Parts: C-alpha cells; structure tokens; sequence
C-alpha cells in the first residue's frame, strides 16, 4: 500500500521531468522536448523522436552514448553557451584546447586531482597540486624516476 | 487502515480465521469477524496535463 | 603556507618595493613613474664596458 | 563624420580607432596617438569646465505628472490582479503557478 | 570649498586635486604620535639593566 | 625550411636578451653605437641593423634539428 | 522600507562577490596548474609536456587568438578594403569590370608565395572577391556602365571604384596578416587558455 | 504491441545494414534503403517474425577484402542470454566455419555470459550490442564526426610525414560506442573529420588503445 502507488506505468525510470517546449519562429512555430533526466540512450531510443539531433548536459552521458568526439563538442558547446549566458565573449580556440586535453586518452578526465593525476605523469607537479605526502610516498615506493621536462 | 482495539488500544493485524478474516490484536485475544465490505479510500493526485511552455 | 606552495611555487624576492598609484596622464603608457626614494635603494648590477 | 565615444574610443570590443591604428601601422604608433589623446583631452576639458550640481537631477513638472500617472495606473492593476488572485480566478501563466 | 569638476586629467578614478596654498596654510595637515617602550628588570641574580 | 619563415617574438626576446649580455661582458660591437651606454639599446641597434651574429636552433619535437640566420628570418 | 530593501540588495551583492572571488581563484589556480604543461611545437602540433599530441593544428587552423581582428576570424575583407582603397587612391589608372577583376585575382593568387597558405583563407578571398565583383557587376547594370572605358559621365566609375593596384595591395596585405596571426612556436598556450577562462 | 516492435525491428535491421555498409561488408541498395512496407511484406506481426532465426543474416560477406570472409548477426530472443545460448551460437559458427558474429539482445547480458564472450576464442570474434543502441545510428547523429578507419599504408605515411610513433597519437578506448559500431581493433587508427564552423575541415586521429 506504500509502494505500489510509486510503481512505474510508462516512460523512463531515469527521467524525471519532461516538458515540451516551443520555439515560435516567425516561419514556423516548432516542438521539442526538454527532459530534465539522465538518460540519453534511452531519450533517443524513445518512438517518435529524432535521435540525430538529440543532445544533453551531461557530459559523461555523451560520452558513454555517441563517444569521445560527441562529448567534446557537448563540452565545447556547452561552454560556450555558458560564457555566452553572461554577455562575455571568449575565442573557441581556448575551449577546444581544454576539450581536446579533457580528451586526448579517449576518456573524459577532469581537472581534479583525480584526472590530473590520470592524465599527467610528474611527481613533483602532483605531489605540490594536492595530497603531497601520499603522493611521494607512493612515488618511492613504485621508485618512479620524474624527469624535468 | 489504522485500527486499534478497544481493550488495550493496539493496532489491529487482519488475519484469516477459522470462518473469515477477522481483525486481531497481538497482544490479547480480542478479535472482530468482517461482515461487510470495508473500504478505505486515498484518492491520489493525479497528473495533470501540463502545458506546451515557450 | 607549505613548501611547494609557499617556497617553491611561490616564494619572496628581493629588489622589490610595493607602493600607492596615483593618477599622471603626461606619461606614456609604457612608462611608469618611480619615486627618488625607491629608486635609491633597488639597485641595478651594471658591467663595466668599453 | 561623427562624435567619439566609448564604442569607438573605449576598451569595449573591435571596431576601436586605437585598434585599427595598432593593426596597420604598428605598435608605435597607437602609443603615440594614446599618449596625444592623454595629453590633449584633460586640457580642453578643463579648459572648457565640466561639472555635476544639484540642478542637473532635479525632475521636471512634466515628468513627476507622468510618474505619478504611471504610479497610479501600476498599483490599479495590481490592485486589480490582487482581487482577481484572492476572489476569483486569475489567468495562470503556462509553465508556472497562479502565486 | 571643494569644486565637483575635472581640471588637468589627473582626477581621473576616484582621485581629487589638492591646493598647494590650501595644504601650506595648515589644510590636512596632521600629527602621528608613536610609544617606544623600554623595560629594565631585575633577573633572579642580583643584578640589574642599567 | 619548413617552419615559418617569420622572427617570433620570443626568437627576438632571447636573442636580444643574450646580446645585450654579451655586450655587456665586453663583446665586440658591429654597428658602431652613438653614445648608447645601455646593453640592451645596443643590441636593438644591431637587431634592426641586421648584424647579430646568432644563429637560431629550432629544435623539432622529434628530434631533428634545422638553423637560420637572423638575418636570414624576417623581423617585424 | 524602501531603503533597507535597497541595502538588503547591496549587502546581497556583497556577499556574491565575496564568494567569488574564492570561487574563481580556486577555480584559476586548478585551471592553471593543470594546463600549464602544454606548448605550441616549431611543426603546429601542440604537444605536451611527456610528448604526446594533444592538437596536430591549434585551433584546427592555427591563428593567434590575440591576433583575431574580425569576431572568431582572421580578418574583416570589408574593412581591409576599404583600408586599401582609402589609403592608395589611383586617380590615373581605370576602374576594373567583373571578368577583368576576377582574372587579376585569379593571375595573382596562382603566385608562389600563396601556396604556403591555407586552402580556406584563399577560398574565403575568392569567396569575397566574387562577392564584390558581383556588386560591382549590379551597379554597373543598374547604372549600364561600360567596361570599355568611354561612358560620358566619369562620376558613374567613382560608386564601386577599382584599379588592379589596389586589388595587388589587398591581397598583399591580407596574406602577410593572415601569416602574421598564425601561433608563433614556443608560446604557452595552455597558460593562456587557463587564464582567459579563468578571468 | 505489433505495430511499435516491428518498427523497432524494422530500424534495427537497417542500422545493422548501415553498419554493415560502413565496415565494409557486401549489401544491395535494396537492403540499405528498405522501407517498412517491405518489412511487413516479409513480416508484418510480432508471433509471425521470428527473433532467433528468421531475422538471422549470413550473406554478409566483405566483399572488398575477401569474398570467403563471413560474417554473421544474431538476434536472441530471450531477454538476457545465458551461457547455453552462447554456446549453442559457438557451436553453429564452428559448423558454419565462421569468426564473426554479432549478438544484437533485447534487454542486457549477464556478467557470467559476458565475461565468457570476452574469452570465447581468438578466432571467433563476438561483439555485444544492445537494441537499445541500434534503434539510432550513432554514425547518422550531428555531434558525432565523420570516422574513417586507415589501413598500415595510411599510418605509415602519417607517422612518417609527422615524425611520430603509435603511442604518441591520441588514444581511444576500445569500448567507445564508435570502436564497437566500427569493430576496430587495439592498434588501428582512426581518422576523423570534424565540421569546422566555417567551410572547410579539421582532420585529426587517434589510435585504439
Ligand atoms: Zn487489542
């Protein structure tokens, strides 16, 4: 009697909210579907809706779905469209050098310490971004030689 | 729904009998047959149809 | 405040000096006005030549 | 033809006179026509005299009619919109609540 | 008596234009007293800072 | 031959940068200066004059090597 | 009322900035110190510190984004034009037609110096070029000015006015901008794309 | 049911043709451009079609490298495959004599099933794909570039005009949904064309790793 009223009829467990918006074109007026969910395979799969020109926010969603190349231009544009938002302006040339170097090893990495780690090989850069102490004992231990390039 | 018994006021289990379910309480041996239907309605909110916003 | 923040990362420097601006259109804009005072003392290692 | 501004003088975007003196002739000569612009705008300006007072803030006859007309009519419909809210049915907006 | 205008360029963010003749008939000026505080004690020995 | 044929700013930096220190470590002078008693004017003399005797060594990423002449590239 | 509504909205703004500015530095200082290994190599392939590739070409192209005189381009044809006309007026030389100005350019962009050029900033030039000749062509119609040269009112060549001078030195100084913009080799591109998404 | 399964069916089958088109393999036009009045000419109800065999295909041959290579494409019918279901595929390719095979499933694979494909045999080769993901060409999306797999002579002239080694072209992971829509292997290089916002184009590539 607690669970069966919050049992699943139709449509897609991941998505939560979906409301069709309008874009009124002086010629024609035009339908899509903002969904407020994280599932895009499953949005593309749906019936009814054009998969070929579906994108979303997420950036590991894209990535998991359409590839690498997907997420970079998601995140190239989704930069640039919030940079845009503010009335500030900046050349595509940066944020297709930081999508490019977010992927370069074909996985999205982060800017964290995680992903830096991941991406980058110097000891002494990881060791004086962020956990300094673990990071150097780790490193003599696997006794791994940092050159100075 | 919520039921307690009138004897020491605990909730009342449903639970089959020897004749018809019946609602019982776990801590005393007072019972009460069903005779009729009982129904207990909760009238969900349903969805409504939202609208084509833009 | 560590070491490859605060010493190798950034660290203090000497013939140095940290000053009030003030407003002066007659200059150039690559140019930039020094008073006698701090002049005096950051000093400048010049090699004799001929 | 025309009168400068900051579109056209000002570290806004493109399209500024220092820009394009930068992007054809050179670096020099930018500074140089910069440090003109500095050295000859103060002493007209103050030559000339440019100063705010009391005076050039003050509302006119005209417009405190016009404001107190506008004001009228905003809290008339807002009274309005209120009536319709609490007694009655109000026009929702799609997308959105009646509040 | 200060005058809300612009007058040689150098009043340009947030800076004003003071009088010489002003500040030399004792306008702005001002007086910065500083304590230097010395201490002669006795030590557990007998003996004293003198 | 096959990079750009241009001076990059930074080749000029540097290149000045040593003259300058050069010169100021007695090193001979090809321009004749006219009452220049700082380095590094001395060595924008020479960079304009075309008579730096400095040869760049542009390094390819790879490994392989190629020279130009200062005069040989093109200044701005 | 009135004014404490207002300091509310100034103590609101206060605080907003104070959170960003914290925000934002800590934001910089992980953009940096994770982009401050790449470099722009003497071959056009941004490569980083250890030598793997991350771009074969910056940008796709490889222009200097502190060089960008037009919005995300490399130069603005319509202003150089009219740069080129304004600073060097041939009053002695005759205006040029359609089929003359697109031969010119045709003769002069087969020249060795543009082959080292990009195939898009020359398809763009001809693109501009078409363009201009094809208003040229309009007001000649419109005003049925004569390529031969012996049309009674001379005024009439002075509305889309051209000489194969002219024609030289934009082309001249469109290529040596479009060479001049292009990533100098040994710059820190990674510091300054850090940097200009970070401010 | 009965008229949103056959569609999907319908769209499967040609996004497995398109595929099939892309990789190489032997298709008519007819087989590409197939409307869904002929799918329901061949089958036009859920009980009629049939998943396990009778939307099998085996013609698909690489007609570009060897007509003798075969490839082969399964549809279980069951929702989540087991080992006997992959065994008993294994066992008909090995009477077929055929090294690939595609398994499209309907809902998923159990981790027992997928860690047995993945050591099925160097020789027989068997991707997993999921319906879900073939109801939309990945290839056919607008974010997605234009890929082109290179053959060693194409490599070869890259490394040798850049000066570069294999592991210094940007990697990709095998288990990219365009690696697996391509089946390229650890090794191969990719490259890649991507819609600059002007005419022209970026060309890049990047190396299975
Ligand atoms: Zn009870």
């Amino acid at each position: 009697k607690e669970d069966l009223p919050k049992v699943v009829v139709q449509g897609i467990p991941e998505v939560s909210r979906a409301v069709i918006h309008i874009d009124e074109q002086s010629g024609k007026e035009k339908y899509k579907l903002l969904v407020e969910g994280d599932n895009l395979r499953a949005v593309m799969a749906t019936h009814g809706v054009k998969g070929t020109r579906t994108t979303s926010n997420n950036t590991y969603e894209v990535e998991k779905t359409l590839g690498i190349e997907a997420a970079r231009t998601t995140i190239i544009n989704e930069i640039q469209y919030t940079m845009v938002n503010h009335g500030m302006s900046i050349d595509r040339r940066h944020v297709m050098l930081l999508s490019d170097l977010m992927t370069y090893k074909g996985e999205v990495l982060g800017i964290t310490r995680f992903g830096l780690a991941k991406m980058k090989e110097s000891v002494l850069m990881l060791a004086s971004f962020e956990k300094t102490a673990d990071h150097l004992f780790d490193a003599a231990y696997f006794g791994q030689k940092d050159s100075v390039c | 729904m919520l039921l307690f018994c009138p004897g020491c006021g605990n909730g009342l289990i449903v639970e089959e009998g020897q004749r018809c379910h019946r609602f019982a309480c776990n801590t005393c041996p007072y019972v009460h047959n069903i005779t009729r239907k009982v129904t207990n309605r909760k009238y969900p909110k349903l969805k409504e149809v939202d609208d084509v916003l833009g | 405040q560590g070491r490859f923040r605060g010493n190798l990362s950034g660290k203090r420097v000497d013939f140095s000096g940290r000053t009030v601006i003030s407003p002066d259109p007659n200059l150039r804009i690559d140019e930039v006005a020094v008073p006698v005072h701090v002049a005096k003392i950051l000093t400048f290692p010049e090699k004799v030549n001929k | 033809s025309g009168s400068m501004d900051k579109g056209t003088l000002g570290s806004g975007s493109k399209n500024n006179i220092f820009y394009i003196l930068l992007r054809d002739w050179g670096q020099n000569e930018a500074a140089d026509a910069m440090s003109r612009l500095a050295r000859l705008a103060p002493v007209y300006l103050s030559n000339r005299g440019f100063s705010i007072g009391i005076g050039d803030v003050t509302p006119g006859q005209g417009l405190l009619k016009a404001k107190y007309e506008l004001l009228n009519a905003g809290y008339k419909k807002c009274d309005e919109y209120i009536e319709a809210l609490n007694t009655g049915k109000l026009q929702q907006q799609p997308g959105c609540t009646a509040e | 008596t200060v005058a809300v205008m612009s007058y040689s360029g150098y009043d340009i963010e947030d800076a004003l234009v003071l009088n010489k003749a002003s500040l030399d008939r004792g306008f702005g000026r001002c007086l910065v007293y500083k304590n230097a505080k010395c201490t002669l004690k006795r030590y557990t020995n007998q003996t004293f800072d003198k | 031959r096959i990079t750009t044929p241009y001076m990059t700013k930074y080749e000029r930096a540097r290149v000045l940068g040593t003259r300058a220190l050069q010169i100021a470590m007695c090193a001979p002078v090809m321009v004749e200066l006219e009452g220049e008693t700082d380095p590094l004017l001395i060595a924008m003399k020479e960079l304009k004059a075309r008579k730096i005797p400095i040869i760049i060594r542009r390094y390819l990423p790879d490994g392989s090597y190629e020279d130009w002449g200062v005069d040989e590239l093109i200044i701005t | 009322t009135e004014f404490f509504f207002h300091t509310m909205a100034g103590r609101e703004g206060l605080v907003d900035t104070a959170v960003k500015t914290a925000e934002t530095g800590y934001m910089q200082r992980r953009l940096v110190k994770s982009l401050e290994d790449l470099c722009s190599q003497y071959d056009l392939t941004v490569r980083s510190s250890t030598g793997d590739i991350i771009q074969f070409i910056y940008g796709g192209d490889g222009l200097d984004p502190a060089a960008m005189e037009g919005k995300d381009e490399p130069l603005e044809f319509k202003r150089v034009l009219d740069n080129i006309k304004a600073v060097f007026p041939c009053p002695s030389e005759p205006a040029l037609s359609k089929n003359e100005l697109i031969l010119t350019t045709e003769s002069i962009m087969k020249k060795s110096e543009f082959l080292c050029c990009q195939d898009s900033f020359l398809q763009e030039i001809k693109k501009f070029i078409k363009g201009v000749s094809e208003k040229i062509k309009k007001t000649r119609d419109k005003y049925g000015i004569n390529d031969n040269g012996t049309t009674e009112p001379r005024v009439l060549y002075q509305l889309d006015r051209i000489t194969p001078t002219q024609v030289e030195k934009f082309l001249e100084t469109c290529r040596d901008k479009y060479m001049r913009a292009q990533m100098e080799p040994g710059s820190a591109v990674g510091a300054l794309c850090a940097q200009s998404i970070g401010e | 049911d009965d008229e949103e399964e056959t569609y999907r069916l319908w769209k499967i089958r040609k996004t497995i043709m398109q595929l099939c088109h892309d990789r190489g393999y032997l298709v008519t036009q007819d087989e590409l451009d197939q409307t869904l009045e002929e799918f329901k000419a061949q089958s036009g109800d859920k009980p009629s079609e049939g998943r396990p065999r009778r939307t099998d295909l085996t013609v698909l041959v690489a007609h570009n490298d060897d007509p003798t290579d075969q490839m082969f494409v399964f549809f279980p019918e069951e929702p989540k495959v087991g080992i006997k279901t992959i065994k008993v595929y294994c066992q008909r390719m090995q009477e077929e004599n055929i090294t690939r095979a595609l398994i499209v499933v309907q809902q998923g694979m159990t981790p027992s099933a997928k860690q047995s494909l993945v050591d099925m045999a160097p020789k027989y080769i068997l991707e997993q794909f999921l319906q879900q993901e073939l109801l939309i060409n990945i290839t056919e999306h607008e974010l997605v570039p234009e890929h082109v797999v290179m053959t060693k002579e194409e490599v070869t002239e890259l490394l040798a005009r850049y000066k570069l080694r294999e592991n210094q072209l940007p990697r990709i992971q095998a288990g990219d949904p365009v690696a697996r829509y391509f089946g390229i292997k650890r090794g191969q290089v990719v490259k890649i064309i991507r819609p600059s916002e002007t005419a022209g184009r970026y060309i890049t590539y990047r190396l299975v790793q």
